[PDB]
């Protein structure tokens, strides 16, 4: 129940989430740098020249350290199957807990979050998604 | 005698433009998830150093390209068969800057001597069937046989007749009959052909138990299927 | 060519029927009396000319049951808005020219000189509003 | 003329000004669909071709981008000069609203052309980008490395022959750049930054200001040289965001490219996806009916309100002190809200067709947007006189850098950099687009000088415009289609492809193969969230763009800064960074 | 030979009708109709154009581009209005009674129908009535069968029978109720039946050895390769997804096999799909195989052969120029022999004799349907290489071209062509030990044993 | 928390009102797709029926943009309001149709693909699809 998240937040991503600490259980309650970080969070597109700073602020942290990357772009490329991007965080740095979404919601955060700590101390979740009869249909609101 | 195969089609580092020759449509589908089953990390393109051509769309397939070696027609607007029209410089006429092929002798100058030897008439002999070369397009070809769809168009094996030498001995027209050619012995129905001469019986050529290399020899001894 | 009363007095010949706008064929001429629906006369001639083709050429094979339908439909009482619009345009693309042989040519000139005439026997049956489409449920249709 | 038709521009002041002094065959005039006169110049004659257009009655006082394109594979290129590369020029004139694109021819071998950066001084950046994506140098140019790949890159990317993929992962490679980095932390030298070397008594500390800070939408990693805590000169680092968006312009088809569109300058959703869309639609022939244009200017105004409440409130609370307007980004939620309901999509709604929209909008907008619009104004309005009042503010961020119309020109500054200094020049206004005619706004100016703080001024009353256009829309939205009926369209009405077969062929091989769009080249300006960005797409007539250039005007915004803040300290440099609006994936494409 | 299109000035072959013309010169005109091997018949009426005369005749006349004879003084405008809207309103016909079954259409993205339907510019329905529908046929275990998207532009049916000389393939009824098919359910007797899945223009003929895995055009990964199941070199361009052979298209060779293929080429790639063929060099060690390396395969094959009185090889005559040379190198020139058998080999080269040493041209497979007569002697060319047959049917049509010729009929007028020929042949003199396929055009067979002939 | 009716979430397979699946297997959303995280093959059933033999999202390249959606002709796959698990291997982030397949009709409830489709299957012969004729044979005596 201790996590210190180091937001690396670059694009889109970044600013969608920009209220992250929102859905926050230790922070904003006082008692911010890799060198003191326990969870890093990549949530923008890896590109191929953010990538030595990347490894070394993982590299600048502790041991006792789990990243979580967030968003389509940090988990696998992207839309940005291209030149000058990285083609996923895992690339060159173990993952702990992938998200998906362009951007995802910060209730996304919330539960990864959750789903991370869940490991310390599809399949579970088909048949929920998989037998709904009918939606709402886009033509109100 | 093949110093004529290096010019039949431009080596690797050919280039049109810097680019390579494209292999798949532009919009080619699919790329990040049809291998995502066996691993999700995409692997690397497959790399072509043998030939001019790439194994992806990062590559030239443009109809006023300068080489004659098309993978496929599509132009735009254009994306069936009809596509070949934009590749050809005048439709129906040669590709545009030439067909892709180089034959390696050209006619010369003198030719042969009349061969002065005619074979002989044809003599049936008793007891012996010369083997008439009967060739199907299904069927006969070592490797297109094997292709599970030509076994249902494929014919059923058979050795055709002359009506005079199928009355000769008990057979008729679906009886199965046995002949020795060598250590083997097949048994085969039997079709009559009203074309074929008298002293030779047909055989499928290629088809499966008959080698090709059976068209002129003769089968020793041929009888009923002796149930 | 249908022609009124008043092209009653023009002599019988090629020159003077072709330019009233006709076409002296076979010199047979039929009356059509006052009791004879226009749009019923002229679907009964379409049919005819539709079913009494052949199918080489895609403008009279293809344009003339058109044709047809809209005249059954004109006749019942379904006609649509853009039907009469659609008829004439028939009318120019399946002309000398246009058509393999002249089997369509001289099928739609009745329609044509029957629309001319008597626009309002053909009017008379587009009771309609113009729909194709069904509605589908969760898509909202593109509007005018 | 259906205001789209290609058309050459021989009636045209300027293009008679060029032949009165160089002679009816110094150029050849290009016919496009762009709304500009194309002149081929050639490469020895382009120095005194652009100081003509600059000294002239009303002159072209702008350069308003210059990038390359290679057309060595390209088939359709009739009635112009024979080229291999070619770059364009694209001057802006504002006492007189036209522009102009100049283009000059190039072979592979003898690539090389004059260098622009004498004329207007904006062209530094311009001419580094054109060399790094390009192989095209630019004799002459003070420092030519490349600015958006870092000095190790081996090809230059948007060349036709590179391959616009990623190429397999490597770790060694990222091993070496990972550590000659740290190493080479040792010699910043002014030599290669071009900052001729200090005094050597002075702070030759070469502080290399903010490689990560929120102050900064991305790394941008600026090099500061200074003397006290003065500075006397600084060059900006970029290349940290460049997602290879001009190259996947030639991946992917006119339809699939949206996204891409839409995540060029995030904070802005529809607004960057409208020159894209006008621009193809240009290159089609569609004429969008008026209840496009009008939902399209709603849309991109509600996302102009929000950029301008995101920028508003981060500058307000990172100048040291603030009012708790936490709401703002509340508000910012409730404009998110509305536009989920409307496209669907929230952020990125990618939302914007060739032709038209993607749905009619939904069947109770009306009320989502009455009540937001009874929730705005006394909000805005609280907003804009607490903004004021607060004097701390004032004295914080008040002639911190300023400039004047001269620079705001020669620097390619547009937006609320520009038209603070008097300049009153709005793409809305000046040339009006997608059916902006019809709306009644009053566009703010400002008198001489344009600081940070006449900038946020600005911006703000920059607010109430968006909220009356707003209104207007919603009081009378016409009643008509949501797609342009057209054969280009794309794609066709679902309820119509989904029963009707020539519908289902269309919509059929557009979302396969794309929509071919016939040779020829198109061009589209608006007036962006932060200042004015373009959209120069050429077609070759097949299904997917063979160039297509986004000009951002934070690439320009940024490459004023070196020349606003000199002999400034550091924390001007903080506050400025704070009062232009820039986002990094806006400067790097 | 200097037409005029839409105020420009082209230069043009004035022997070849408007369409070819236009289309050579890189125009875009729709035809279903035409195709430029079957001739021009005037059809569809799809290929309509506007005619002018005096460059000052300001009302022409709609025309059809692949019947005019595309003269000298020749003025149109394929962009004119009326022109423009009578192509559209063509296909606007089309899709009255087409189905709306594009999404399982086998072809999609490669369809023509769509390309045309797109390039006219037409996407609004007009028609309201119901659409007539067709009971499709059996054609066999090759190509499907879907009459519902036929457009009747008749190039089934003229590849087919004028071209090919099928004799189980026409047309049936009238009156926008034509049928085109067999005269009952049974598969095609036709060796070039194939090219009926790209001959038509829409979905109505499609194999089914690529409708079974099937996968859309954009999908398919090509290459130029050459067919391998006969001794002639047709230009194929193999299609693979998902890791095998989906299908083998025509890749045109203005020289070789211009736009047609044989059934065994066409249909007989199956053999590259087969779940048994070897995957990994594997060793038997006695009695169990164990799965090799390359580096480890190399080394081992090396020290057994290494120690080995002598090395022979057995090259096939199916493999490759490098295959059966990369296998001399490997075992010395002396022991290197071909694997086929001595008599199978001496009246090979024997050929190979008379194609080099023998002073006489040796013609192409498109040339071959350039010559007057034919004396096929000793071959079943319809089973061995069936493509010479198909050039040989074309040679003998020869004498109706110059019949037509000489009466100064264009030679793209393939109707009046025929008319004027009504059944005179070159001669042709086929020999085999039995009937042939090609003794319904032969003026005399001759079956007898391969020493009388 | 509320989400709008518009699709953006979770990609699904749907299915008509009848139990069969609504996708046909055309491959109109694999190749509109910006991304190319889409992959299926289509499969026949023995009347006549076309469907997807495997269906296969890359959820870990998937951008949510909705393209598919749009693309698709027969309604099958859509953008319903919930967000995926965030996966612990990235390799369980790639559904297999299996995950995918919905037991419903989704946003358009009486959508029939297969009754506008002019081809046969099991439920509808020759002349029974939507706006269509009984067909007429050659050998008819009619006129
Ligand atoms: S995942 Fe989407 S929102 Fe996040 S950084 Fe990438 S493109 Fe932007
Ligand atoms: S117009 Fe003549 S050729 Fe054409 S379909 Fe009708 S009858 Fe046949
Ligand atoms: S034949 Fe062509 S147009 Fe007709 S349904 Fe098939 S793909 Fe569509
Ligand atoms: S079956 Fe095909 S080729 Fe034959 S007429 Fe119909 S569309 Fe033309
Ligand atoms: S004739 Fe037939 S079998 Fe021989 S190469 Fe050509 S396609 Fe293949
Ligand atoms: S999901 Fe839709 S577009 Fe994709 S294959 Fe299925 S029916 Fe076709
Ligand atoms: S919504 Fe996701 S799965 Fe569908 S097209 Fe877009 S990126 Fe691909
Ligand atoms: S292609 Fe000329 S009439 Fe059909
Ligand atoms: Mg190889
Ligand atoms: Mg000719
Ligand atoms: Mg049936
Ligand atoms: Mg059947
Ligand atoms: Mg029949
Ligand atoms: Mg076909
Ligand atoms: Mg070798």
């Amino acid at each position: 129940n201790s996590i210190w998240p180091y937001n690396f937040g670059l694009s889109c991503c970044y600013v969608e989430m920009v209220t992250s600490f929102t859905a926050v259980h230790d922070v904003a309650r006082f008692g911010a740098s890799p060198r003191q970080a326990d969870l890093m969070v990549v949530a923008g597109t890896c590109f191929t020249k953010m990538a030595p700073v990347i490894q070394r602020l993982y590299d600048q942290m502790l041991e006792p350290k789990w990243v979580i990357s967030m968003g389509a772009c940090a988990n696998s490329g992207g839309m940005y199957d291209i030149y000058s991007v990285v083609q996923g965080v895992d690339k060159f740095i173990p993952v702990d807990v992938y998200i998906p979404g362009c951007p995802p919601r910060p209730e996304a955060y919330m539960q990864a979050l959750m789903l991370l700590q869940e490991s310390i101390g599809r399949e579970r979740k088909r048949g929920e998604r998989i037998a709904v009869t009918n939606l709402r249909t886009p033509d109100e609101i | 005698e093949l110093a004529g195969i290096k010019d039949a089609a431009p080596d690797a580092t050919f280039r049109i433009r810097g680019q390579k020759l494209a292999r798949e449509p532009h919009r080619y589908s699919g790329r990040t998830a049809m291998r995502a089953n066996i691993s999700v990390h995409e692997p690397r393109q497959p790399q072509d150093i043998d030939t001019m051509f790439t194994f992806s769309m990062e590559g030239n397939n443009q109809p006023t390209a300068h080489r004659s070696q098309v993978p496929f027609a599509w132009a735009p607007g254009w994306n069936s068969p009809q596509a070949w029209n934009k590749f050809q410089d005048e439709v129906g006429g040669k590709l545009r800057f030439g067909d892709p092929g180089v034959r390696l002798f050209e006619t010369s100058e003198n030719g042969l001597d009349y061969f002065t030897s005619v074979p002989a008439r044809f003599q049936p002999q008793d007891g012996k069937w010369r083997i008439a070369p009967y060739y199907h397009l299904f069927g006969s070809d070592e490797l297109s046989q094997r292709a599970p769809v030509f076994q249902s168009r494929m014919p059923q094996p058979y050795i055709k007749l002359n009506p005079a030498d199928a009355a000769k001995l008990g057979v008729n027209a679906g009886t199965r009959v046995s002949f020795s050619y060598d250590g083997n012995t097949v048994t085969l129905p039997v079709e009559i052909a009203e074309g074929l001469t008298a002293g030779q019986v047909g055989l499928p050529m290629g088809m499966s138990g008959i080698a090709p290399v059976l068209a002129g020899a003769h089968l020793e001894d041929l009888k009923e299927a002796q149930q | 060519d249908f022609l009124t009363e008043a092209h009653l007095d023009l002599p019988m010949e090629f020159e003077s029927i072709g330019k009233a706008g006709s076409r002296l064929g076979t010199a047979l001429a039929m009356a059509v009396d006052h009791e004879i629906n226009m749009v019923s006369l002229v679907r009964n001639l379409e049919e005819f000319f539709a079913r009494e083709s052949c199918g080489w050429c895609t403008p009279c094979r293809d344009g003339l049951p058109w044709s047809v339908k809209i005249l059954r439909a004109l006749e019942r009482g379904e006609g649509q808005p853009g039907d009469i619009e659609t008829l004439e345009q028939l009318c120019r693309f399946l002309g000398p020219g246009k058509t393999f042989c002249a089997h369509a040519p001289g099928a739609v000139e009745p329609l044509q000189s029957a629309i001319k005439y008597f626009r309002e026997e053909f009017e008379a049956g587009i009771k309609q509003p113009f729909s194709n489409t069904h509605l589908i449920n969760g898509i909202q249709p593109n509007l005018l | 003329e259906p205001a789209w038709q290609t058309r050459d521009h021989l009636d045209d002041p300027v293009i008679g000004e060029l032949r009165n002094r160089f002679g009816p065959d110094a150029f050849t005039v290009q016919a496009t669909r762009t709304g500009v006169p194309v002149v081929w110049i050639k490469r020895e004659q382009l120095l005194e071709v652009g100081d003509f257009l600059k000294k002239l009655p009303k002159p072209y006082v702008m350069l308003f981008d210059l990038h390359g394109m290679d057309e060595r594979l390209r088939t359709h290129r009739e009635g112009l000069p024979a080229a291999d590369f070619s770059v364009f020029y694209h001057l802006i004139s504002i006492d007189r609203n036209r522009d102009i694109m100049l283009k000059v021819a190039l072979a592979e071998n003898d690539l090389h052309v004059p260098t622009f950066t004498k004329l207007f001084p904006n062209a530094n950046w311009y001419e580094r980008e054109t060399w790094d994506l390009f192989g095209i140098t630019f004799d002459g140019h003070p420092n030519l490395r490349r600015i958006m790949m870092p000095q190790t890159w081996k090809g230059h990317p948007l060349r036709k022959d590179y391959p616009a993929r990623a190429t397999e992962f490597s770790p060694f490679e990222l091993t070496k750049a990972k550590q000659d980095l740290e190493m080479e932390a040792l010699t910043f030298k002014p030599e290669e930054w071009g900052m001729k070397r200090g005094t050597e008594n002075e702070d030759f500390m070469f502080l290399n200001l903010g490689p990560n800070h929120p102050s900064a939408h991305g790394a941008f990693r600026i090099v500061l040289q200074l003397d006290g805590e003065e500075i006397v000169d600084c060059v900006p680092d970029i290349g940290y965001h460049h997602r290879g968006a001009e190259k996947m312009g030639e991946r992917q088809s006119w339809h699939s490219y949206i996204p891409y569109t839409d995540r060029i300058e995030y904070l802005g959703g529809c607004v960057n996806e409208m020159p894209y869309v006008l621009a193809v639609e240009k290159l089609a022939g569609i004429t969008v009916p008026d209840r496009v244009n009008v939902i399209r200017v709603m849309l991109s105004e509600l996302f102009r309100i929000n950029s301008h409440l995101l920028y508003i409130s981060t500058f307000i609370q990172d100048v040291g002190a603030m009012t708790p307007v936490f709401f703002a980004f509340t508000d910012r939620q409730k404009i998110y809200d509305l536009v989920e309901a409307i496209t669907g999509f929230r952020m990125h709604p990618a939302w914007f067709r060739i032709g038209g929209v993607a749905h009619d909008l939904p069947r109770g907008w009306d009320r989502l947007l009455r009540e937001f619009l009874d929730w705005m104004p006394k909000r805005l309005a609280s907003y804009e006189k607490a903004a004021l009042q607060n004097t701390i503010l004032k004295g914080r961020s008040q002639g911190v850098a300023a400039y004047g119309a001269k620079e705001a020109l020669e620097w390619g500054t547009t937006g609320a950099g520009l038209r603070a200094t008097g300049i009153d020049f709005d793409v809305r206004k000046a040339r009006p687009y997608s059916g902006y005619e019809n709306f009644d706004f009053e566009i703010p100016v400002g008198g001489g000088v344009s600081d940070c703080y006449t900038r946020v001024m600005l911006k703000v009353e920059e607010l109430r415009q968006s909220l009356r256009i707003l209104e207007q829309c919603l009081n009378n939205m016409p009643e008509g289609p949501f797609k342009a009926d057209h054969p280009l369209t794309t794609p066709p009405p679902k309820e119509r492809t989904l029963q009707h077969i020539e519908t289902l062929i269309t919509h059929f091989l557009q979302v396969s193969w794309g929509p071919v769009m016939p040779a020829n080249e198109s061009f589209q300006m608006i007036e962006a969230t932060k200042g004015i960005n373009s959209y120069y797409l050429t077609s070759d007539g097949s299904t997917m763009s063979y160039r297509t250039r986004v000009r951002t005007p934070s690439f320009a915004h940024l490459q004023q800064i070196p020349a606003a803040i000199r002999g400034s300290l550091v924390s001007d440099l903080i506050v400025y960074l704070g009062s232009i609006d820039f986002v990094m994936s806006d400067v790097d494409r | 030979a200097t037409i005029h299109v839409d105020g420009k000035e082209y230069e043009v072959n004035g022997a070849d009708n408007l369409l070819e013309a236009c289309l050579s010169l890189g125009l875009d005109i729709p035809y279903f109709c035409w195709h430029p091997a079957l001739g021009s018949v005037g059809a569809c009426r799809q290929c309509a154009v506007k005619q002018y005369q005096n460059a000052e005749d300001t009302r022409g006349r709609l025309v059809m581009s692949c019947m005019t004879p595309a003269s000298d003084g020749t003025f149109i405008s394929i962009d004119d209005e009326e022109a423009k809207q009578f192509r559209e309103s063509v296909v606007e016909w089309l899709m009255t009674n087409h189905p709306h079954d594009c999404p399982v259409c086998e072809e999609g993205g490669n369809c023509h129908l769509q390309d045309m339907t797109v390039m006219t510019g037409h996407s609004f329905r007009r028609y309201r009535f119901t659409k007539r529908t067709h009971r499709n046929q059996d054609l066999g275990p090759f190509i499907s069968h879907e009459m519902n998207r036929c457009i009747a532009c008749y190039r089934c049916v003229r590849y087919y029978k004028d071209y090919a000389d099928g004799t189980d393939l026409g047309v049936y009824g009238a009156h926008d109720n034509v049928y085109f098919g067999r005269p009952e359910d049974g598969t095609l007797e036709s060796e070039f039946s194939g090219n009926l899945v790209e001959i038509c223009p829409t979905g109505v003929f499609t194999d089914k050895t690529h409708s079974e895995r099937y996968n859309r055009k954009w999908d398919m990964q090509f290459a130029p390769s050459i067919c391998q199941q006969c001794s002639i070199g047709c230009n194929i361009s193999p299609g693979e997804r998902y890791g095998e052979l989906r299908r083998i298209e025509n890749r045109y060779n203005g020289t070789v096999n211009h736009y047609f293929l044989c059934d065994r080429g066409r249909f007989g790639y199956g053999y590259v799909n087969l779940k048994d063929r070897p995957r990994q060099p594997v060793q038997r060690r006695g009695d169990d195989f164990i799965t090799l390396n390359a580096e480890q395969a190399m080394q081992g094959a090396a020290d057994i052969l290494r120690q080995s009185k002598k090395v022979i090889g057995i090259g096939s005559p199916r493999a490759s120029v490098e295959s059966n040379f990369a296998l001399r190198e490997l075992v010395g020139e002396e022991n290197f022999y071909t694997g086929i058998a001595h008599g199978e080999q001496e009246r090979l080269q024997l050929a190979l004799k008379v194609l080099r040493e023998g002073g006489i041209y040796t013609p192409a497979l498109r040339e071959i349907e350039s010559y007057d007569a034919v004396l096929v002697l000793g071959e079943d060319v319809t089973q061995t290489g069936a493509r010479v047959a198909l050039a040989v049917r074309q040679a003998v049509k020869g004498k109706a071209r110059e019949m037509a010729a000489a009466q100064k009929v264009a030679d793209w007028q393939i109707a009046a062509i025929l008319n004027i020929g009504q059944r005179a042949k070159h001669p042709l003199f086929v020999t085999n030990v039995d009937d042939t396929r090609l003794d319904d055009i032969a003026a005399w067979t001759y079956r007898a044993p391969v020493e009388d002939q | 928390v509320y989400l709008p009716p518009r699709y953006r979430g979770r990609i699904v397979l749907t299915r008509d009102p009848d139990g069969e699946e609504r996708c046909v297997a055309c491959n109109l959303c694999a190749v509109a797709c910006p991304v190319g995280c889409i992959s299926l093959q289509k499969a026949e059933t023995k009347d006549g029926r076309w469907y997807p033999e495997f269906f296969r999202i890359n959820f870990s390249r998937c951008i949510f943009c909705g393209l598919c959606e749009e693309a698709c002709p027969t309604t099958a796959i859509q953008l319903t309001p919930d967000f995926e698990m965030g996966e612990y291997k990235r390799q369980d982030l790639v559904y297999e149709k299996e995950d995918l397949l919905i037991s419903g009709p989704g946003k358009y409830p009486e959508y029939n693909f297969y009754r506008m489709a002019g081809m046969a299957i099991d439920g509808k012969d020759k002349g029974e699809a939507e706006n269509e004729a009984k067909p007429i044979d050659v050998k008819s005596l009619l006129p």
